[PDB]
């Protein structure tokens, strides 16, 4: 179960590896936008947080 | 214009860097690879234009 919208949770990540591999999770997503970073390229990207 | 000019476009990503000087007039659709895109579909198979 997921928390509210006006008590919304955030979890840091900053010591594992970013494997983007959402396709498993519900492939048939309704509303997958990407913004600045593109779809496939964000795999071979480095960040922060 | 106010919510036009849609005369001019561009690509925001493309299947392989074009050649010094290369044109392409076609608009086709990126394939996905993880899952078989024949018309509009998810993750990587989105429109450049």
């Amino acid at each position: 179960r997921f928390a509210s919208v006006y008590a919304w949770n955030r979890k840091r990540i900053s010591n594992c590896v970013a494997d983007y591999s959402v396709l498993y999770n519900f492939a048939p997503f309704f509303a997958f936008k990407c913004y600045g970073v593109s779809p496939t390229k964000l795999n071979d990207l480095c960040f922060t947080n | 214009k106010v919510g036009g000019n849609y005369n001019y476009l561009y690509r925001l990503f493309r299947k392989s860097n074009l050649k010094p000087f290369e044109r392409d007039i076609s608009t086709e659709i990126y394939q996905a690879g993880n899952k078989p895109c024949n018309g509009v579909a998810g993750f990587n198979c989105y429109f450049p234009l």
